[PDB]
RNA sequence: GUUAAUGUAGCUUAAUAAAAGCAAAGCACUGAAAAUGCUUAGAUGGAAUUGUCCCAUAAACA
């Protein structure tokens, strides 16, 4: 029976999405509180350091509308989070899945799941795991192959070779889904967020 | 959800008022701070 | 099987309220979760500015409890740590001086 | 230890109340002492 | 003083604020189950094909911690 | 001269009455009923019944508290039963919605108070 | 279509004599939490009778 192993990259969201204006209006509520509970030329001053705001380049809360289809570069999304899948081309079945190495019972999982980074992920970026519990296994048959979907969150974005010439797609959510074609793939999203 | 516990309203038992200011980061970064006195900006070294 | 320590939590931000506030707001989560927390301390100014710091006991965890836990305060975070740890009463007493007798 | 405590006394009431009502081996006190109708009301 | 009008708006808008609140925490507490569940079920799937193997998982990392991430 | 439990000195509530009135308050209703020693509830008001909640915007209120008071009131006074003892815990005597209520049944003539018996 | 699931509101074997109780949320409060007060939300997609069909849905076979 063939052993394949697959990790579930994750990558924290930089920014945070905008206050919906029911959060802007409680906002304005604490801060009107706040001002009522409160004890007690400046605009010149003032003037200089809010334009030395301006002069400094500010991190884009959304990337997605500059980048638009750069998916192999590594920030994707700034606003949300962001899975690494990249193809796997194999002659029997030739699909895009999540990125998979080889494991073997003497290798831990952990282990395993960090040769799957060391032998295709290939760049300083680092990435943690947490709970050596998998969090999926997913098994397509043609020869029977098992895939074992670890799970890996992204402590440093040093992406190298941001151009692989492998097909190598960040997704949060909704690009990974329409990739996963197969069920079993497309049942990997259970545990993603 | 990082807006979730990012709007809190003061229950400090009184207090001097406290201004909006951003302190801007080396890397591009914001963050939106109460200080006690009418300036706009900070900016980390 | 091995169960995991008891683990402080160091939440060091610019503002108090905003420190104490997520304070507050991860012990409702732990309370929800059925994490137990001993005690929420806060420690002094870091008088130089200041910076505010307040600790939020955490005690019980366990393998797949930690990973979900830790992913929730990362997005509930709106500076993190996790660190493992370092007068009693009339009645309390009382009742040890019987076992040791 | 996992079961909850009585944070509020008067959850612990309703409780002690439902226990005097339920019947106990032991002697106790006490011995020795259309639809479219509906769918109207959700309209109202 | 605050007039009945101004408590009457702040009062309004209190009450949009409870509401997404309380969908938030449906929500939020729906998204845990899931995680947990399918975190749960990720525990069932490999038990089934060799449980040898989460003898040493199930085992705690010593050196996991102490871990900070912002 | 009809007797009243005059025992029950440790236990709270205190069985000294021929009437009690019990409000009960539910995550979505409050409803109010007088009982008697047997514990009978010889006339009962809720808001969960259907012609009060046509009538009554909010289930849970402290108006709503005030609304099945008079209507309980009016209730009892049309049983004949005009005199009753009502001991809320302390935070329930607190609760304004318990005193709105408790003012009810003062302007509606209902007694919270009843007399001592007689030898 | 075969196997298999899933069908009162987070939970309940609450209910067919009247769609209930509990859990849960926010606000006031201040060590924190809790309590307390003011407030917020919801269902039978469903037919059986006790204390399986049923169509729908969605999976392995297909």
């Amino acid at each position: 029976w063939r052993l394949s192993g697959a990790l579930c990259l994750q990558r924290p969201p930089l920014i945070t999405k905008a206050l919906t204006p029911l959060q802007e209006e409680m906002a304005g509520l604490l801060q009107q509180i706040e001002v009522e509970r409160s004890l007690y030329l400046a605009q010149d001053l003032e003037d200089m350091w809010e334009q030395a705001f301006l002069q400094f380049r500010p991190g884009a809360r959304e990337t997605e509308a500059d980048k638009k289809n750069d998916r192999t570069s590594l920030h994707r999304k700034l606003d949300r989070n962001l899975v690494l899948l990249v193809r796997e081309k194999l002659g029997d079945q030739d699909v895009w899945m999540l990125p998979q190495v080889e494991w073997q019972p003497g290798e831990t999982l952990r282990g395993t799941a960090e040769r799957i980074l060391a032998t295709l992920s290939e760049n300083n970026m680092e990435a943690k795991f947490l709970g050596n519990a998998p969090c999926g296994h997913y098994k397509f048959k043609f020869l029977g192959v098992k895939v074992f979907f670890f799970k890996a969150l992204l402590l440093t974005g040093d992406f190298v070779q941001a151009g692989k010439k492998s097909r190598h797609v960040w997704a949060s959510k909704e690009e990974l889904g329409d990739y996963l074609q197969p069920k079993y793939l497309a049942q990997v999203r259970r545990f993603l967020l | 959800d990082c807006s979730r516990a990012s709007l809190t309203r003061l229950r400090r038992q009184a207090y001097a008022r406290l201004y909006p200011v951003l302190l801007v980061k080396q890397d591009g970064s914001t963050i939106h701070i109460r200080y006690r006195e009418p300036r706009r900006m900070l900016a980390m070294p | 099987d091995y169960e995991y320590g008891v683990l402080n939590i160091h939440l060091t931000a610019y503002d108090m309220s905003l420190a104490e506030s997520y304070a507050q707001y991860v012990h409702r989560l732990c309370n929800r979760l059925s994490i137990k927390v001993e005690e929420s301390y806060a420690m002094p100014t870091k008088t130089m500015l200041t910076t505010h710091e307040r600790v939020v006991q955490i005690s019980g965890l366990s393998a797949t409890f930690a990973e979900i836990f830790l992913e929730v305060l990362q997005s509930n975070l709106p500076r993190l740590s996790v660190r493992e740890h370092t007068f009693k009463a009339r009645p309390e007493l009382e009742e040890l001086l019987a076992k040791l007798n | 230890e996992r079961l909850e405590k009585y944070r509020s006394f008067e959850r612990y009431r309703r409780r002690a109340e439902q226990e005097a009502r339920a019947p106990h081996w032991w002697r106790t006190y006490r011995e020795h002492f259309r639809t479219q109708k509906l769918l109207e009301r959700k309209h109202f | 003083e605050h007039s009945p009008e101004e408590s009457e708006r702040r009062a309004l808008l209190l009450k949009r604020w409870a509401l997404f609140k309380q969908q938030e925490h449906e929500m939020e507490r729906d998204a845990i189950r899931s995680m947990l569940e399918a975190q749960q079920e990720a525990l069932e799937e490999l038990k089934l094909e060799s449980a040898e193997l989460y003898a040493e998982a199930i085992k705690r990392d010593t050196s996991l911690f102490p871990f900070e991430k912002e | 001269v009809a007797r009243k439990e005059r025992g029950w000195a440790t236990v709270w509530p205190n069985r000294e009455f021929w009437h009690r009135l019990r409000v009960v308050k539910t995550q979505h209703h409050v409803e109010a009923f007088v009982e008697h020693l047997n514990g009978q509830v010889v006339v009962s008001a809720s808001t969960r019944e259907w012609a009060i909640k046509k009538h009554l915007y909010s289930t849970r209120n402290v108006v709503a508290c005030e609304s099945i008071g008079r209507v309980l009131a009016q209730r009892c006074l049309e049983a004949g039963i005009n005199f009753m003892v009502y001991q809320p815990t302390p935070w329930e005597a607190s609760s304004d919605s318990i005193k709105r209520l408790q003012n009810a049944m003062t302007e509606s003539g209902v007694m919270l108070r009843e007399p001592r018996r007689i030898y």
